[PDB]
RNA sequence: GCCCCUAAGCGUGUGCUAAGUGGAAAAGGAUGUGCAGUCGCGAAGACAACCAGGAGGUUGGCUUAGAAGCAGCCACCCUU
């Protein structure tokens, strides 16, 4: 509980609900709702920030508490600032372009690869190698993230393929 | 060779305390 | 920038001077003459304080050889041991080790002063061969 | 591991084609094979027969000749060389009443007490498997020997019963079937070599094997040449698998260096599957070396019986008369003087004796010079302003001094084949 | 992925964890990466 | 034996168990209990985040394709 019962901040224009065990929360870039599991109670302080307190200090409530209890924190800092992350393309001929809500990879296959974006999450590019997921679930973000990282297989040999913006894939050296 | 593994590992239950014919 | 100890005794030394010998477009030449404008009577013991330019015009300090001995530029010899306490060749006393030129008696972190004068139990006899 | 009691120990030469001396030749090779079981020779006749005796091998005569000094000796160990049928075996059994030895059965248990890899003593046990099924209801201590076999009349007209097959026919099955399975066993050691196999052979990484008779010296060069800490020691079958390691040159290109297991002459051939460990080295190899050491048995007759195999090998395998080099090394300290006439019958002499003399300067440039070639003369001249026009060409390949007196003149290696094919960009 | 009944840390790298009721030995070198079964 | 099949007890109290263990076994591993010790920890700031610290003779020699902190090779036993 070193940061588990600490205090969750709300920032101003957060708009945050308790209808009991779940937890709704509207905040600038959007909506998002959760339920915390039962052996755990949430609540909110008379100074805006969100309290989580478990009733024991048994193995699962110890895991539990603090799992939601900054899990509301991530949602929260999503709802305020969003989850964006940056992904850069590798390889002679790799390129990325957006289809307007779609994002399609030319990632050496015989066609190029479209993936529609999930609801809730935003596509851009800043060039035709480099480009970002943005959203408000970080669950969701991470999840196509991973999703567009994982289109093509690792290349430990030229490294063609997706990388997330700060990555030091795993490189190795075939001299034949 | 379970069969006979069984067979004699029921000889370990309560009813039987331990020991059953033809083990 | 560039930094390294050459123990040569001359001034043209193959690994440095081959990547060194016409590099930076801007002072192939203009390097050359800057840092053999003057101390060329001198010997080019070490010859490596050079920090870094966009034009290479500074000051040189030949800082010491080895810590081991600073016999390398004075006797002339260009070798060493490897083992801990390994044997002594090279005589040496505080002939010489009182100013050593204007080094950085200091530590690489910012942690403490004590340096230099540190030959006789410090990091200078790592080999074995050091004051006699 | 099917071993043997030897202690002491009396010779005889069968001689039953060749000379004197070559049979002699034989005798003290199986008595050398004796000592490897552990034995102390005392002494060795010889006699001189056509065809073997196709009961006796041995005759009569002979066999009643040997008997007497087998109960004077009071020992079982009474080597003869050959290779010995069922039948043979039988009757010199019924005639001797104690063991004798076969050059097969020699050879074979020797392996088994040498064996140490979980391979070697697989190809080991299927030696024994080919050995032993013809030896099997008619041998000595055979399986039917009065005793087995038994199931015969079981179906006196007919009943709730019977077994099927033929008796010998089942009981040969088993064995027939144990070593199908395990000449299914068959493992691929060239999923191992492979890591040099495309690559480095292609990659340059050429293939020096020590190939020789046994106690020639093979393990001893590989140590030598190597830095190695392989097996040495005078027995026979020193070495059992055909280890390698790395030794380079003044051209680099690190020459994988193997030895093998040494030959002597008419091998078993039974155990030409242990022995397949050698021959795909040797087939697979660009530069054969035979090891002779100084005061060797024999001018020359190791080297036939070696190079009888190998021919035979090479040719069924492929068009090959693999670069063989008889160097003749090893010879300081031999205590002996005759050795100017095989000097002159073929030109070598390159001493490293064990590392004692250590003169191996014109052997470590025949093992290259021989079969060493790469994409040498290319000038890869180059600004030295770059850091990169120098990148790894003195890492990959291997410089030569050459005319590259500095970095600002004519700059030459002898680099790989994929290295550089048009980099020298004047 | 080493499936056998006994995974250990190879190197000072690995790590030992269970996943999904799976003894599994995770390391940045992926020859290490090994599980029991 | 006692949840229903199958007659009381889906008995009472305190714990353990997360595998259906219970309801089969020789095992590598520790993340469930309670233990009992033990370095440093005291809220005389401990494991931790944000945390300026990046050329001391610092290519230290070994030695040289460079041997730069860094293929390797025992060392570097030092301070406001
Ligand atoms: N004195 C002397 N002995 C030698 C020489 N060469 C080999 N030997 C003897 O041979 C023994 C080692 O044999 P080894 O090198 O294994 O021969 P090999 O060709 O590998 C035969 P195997 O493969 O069956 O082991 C040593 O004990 C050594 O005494 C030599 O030049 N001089």
């Amino acid at each position: 509980s070193r940061i588990g019962k600490q205090p969750v901040p709300v920032p101003s224009g957060v708009d945050v609900t308790i209808n009991g065990q779940n937890l709704s929360v509207k905040g600038p870039k959007g909506t998002l709702t959760l339920d915390v599991a039962e052996p755990i109670s949430v609540s909110r302080a008379e100074d805006g920030a969100i309290v989580v307190t478990r009733p024991d200090d048994e193995r699962r409530s110890r895991s539990l508490h603090g799992l939601s209890r900054t899990l509301i924190a991530n949602l929260v800092t999503g709802v305020t600032e969003g989850y964006t992350q940056k992904m850069e393309i590798f390889g002679v001929g790799y390129r990325v372009q957006l289809k307007g809500q779609n994002l399609e990879f030319a990632l050496g296959y015989s066609h190029p690869v479209l993936i529609e974006a999930p609801e809730g999450i935003t596509f851009a590019v800043e060039s035709p190698t480099k480009f970002s997921v943005s959203g408000i679930d970080k669950q969701k973000v991470g999840q196509i993230s991973a999703v567009i990282r994982r289109l093509r297989r690792p290349d430990p040999y030229k490294g063609k393929g997706v990388r997330y913006e700060g990555e030091q894939i795993r490189r190795k050296v075939g001299k034949t | 060779a379970k069969r006979g593994r069984k067979k004699r590992d029921r000889k370990h239950s309560k009813a039987n305390h331990g020991k059953r014919p033809n083990a | 920038l560039i930094k390294l100890q050459i123990q040569a005794g001359q001034a043209n030394p193959a690994p440095p001077v081959g990547p060194a010998l016409g590099q930076h477009g801007v002072n192939i030449m203009e390097f050359c003459k800057a840092y053999n404008a003057a101390t060329e009577s001198q010997r080019g013991n070490v010859i490596v304080e050079i920090t870094v330019y966009e034009d290479r015009s500074f000051t040189f300090a030949l800082k010491t050889p080895p810590a081991a001995k600073l016999l390398l530029k004075a006797a002339g010899v260009q070798k060493g041991s490897g083992e801990p306490h390994k044997t002594k060749v090279a005589k040496v006393t505080w002939d010489q080790v009182r100013e050593i030129a204007e080094t950085k008696k200091a530590d690489l972190n910012a942690n403490d002063i004590d340096a230099a004068a540190k030959i006789i139990a410090g990091t200078a006899r790592s080999m074995g061969i050091t004051v006699e | 591991y099917r071993q043997l009691r030897l202690e002491r120990v009396v010779l005889v030469g069968v001689w039953t084609e060749g000379s004197a001396a070559d049979a002699e030749a034989s005798l003290a090779e199986l008595a050398a094979l004796a000592e490897t079981a552990g034995s102390e020779v005392l002494e060795g006749l010889i006699q001189r027969r056509d065809k073997p005796d196709p009961s006796t091998y041995i005759g009569s005569g002979k066999a009643a000749e040997l008997r007497e000094v087998v109960l004077a000796t009071g020992a079982d160990t009474v080597i003869c060389d050959g290779e010995l049928s069922p039948a043979q075996l039988n009757a010199l059994e019924k005639a001797v009443k104690v063991k004798v030895i076969d050059r097969t059965a020699l050879i074979l248990d020797i392996f088994a007490q040498h064996a140490t890899s979980r391979e070697g003593k697989a190809q080991v046990s299927l030696a024994q498997m080919e050995y032993m099924l013809p030896r099997l209801r008619g041998w000595g201590e055979s399986m039917s020997r009065q005793a087995g076999g038994r199931a015969g009349g079981a179906g006196g007209g007919v009943g709730t019963r019977g077994p099927g097959e033929t008796k010998i026919e089942t009981d040969r099955r088993r064995i027939r079937e144990r070593m199908a399975k395990l000449r299914r066993e068959i493992r691929d050691m060239k999923k191992i070599r492979d890591t040099q196999r495309g690559s480095r052979r292609r990659s340059e990484i050429p293939s020096v094997a020590i190939v020789g008779y046994t106690n020639a010296g093979k393990s001893s060069l590989l140590n030598a040449l190597t830095g190695a800490g392989v097996l040495v020691e005078n027995a026979l079958f020193a070495t059992l698998e055909p280890t390698t390691r790395r030794g380079e040159f003044e051209d680099g290109r690190p020459f994988v260096l193997t030895d093998t297991v040494g030959f002597v002459r008419h091998l078993p051939t039974q155990l030409v599957e242990a022995f397949r460990s050698t021959l795909e080295e040797v087939v697979d190899a660009d530069l054969l070396i035979h090891v002779v050491d100084g005061s060797d048995v024999n001018p020359l007759a190791q080297i036939n019986a070696v190079r009888t195999v190998i021919n035979e090998v090479v040719a069924e395998y492929d068009i090959a008369p693999p670069p063989e080099l008889l160097v003749v090394n090893k010879i300081d300290a031999a205590t002996g003087v005759g050795l100017a006439q095989l000097r002159r019958a073929l030109p070598d002499a390159v001493f490293v004796s064990a590392r004692t003399g250590d003169g191996l300067d014109k052997l470590r440039s025949r093992m290259g010079e021989l079969v060493e070639s790469t994409d040498a003369t290319v000038d890869v001249t180059i600004p030295y302003d770059r850091g990169d026009l120098v990148a790894r060409v003195h890492t990959d390949g291997h410089v030569d001094a050459t005319e590259h007196t500095d970095a600002g003149t004519r700059i030459k290696a002898r680099v790989p084949a994929p290295l550089a094919a048009t980099l020298r960009e004047y | 992925m080493k499936v056998n009944p006994s995974v250990k840390p190879i190197c000072d790298k690995c790590r030992v964890i269970r996943r999904h009721g799976r003894v599994m030995v995770i390391c940045s070198d992926p020859r290490h990466k090994q599980r029991q079964g």
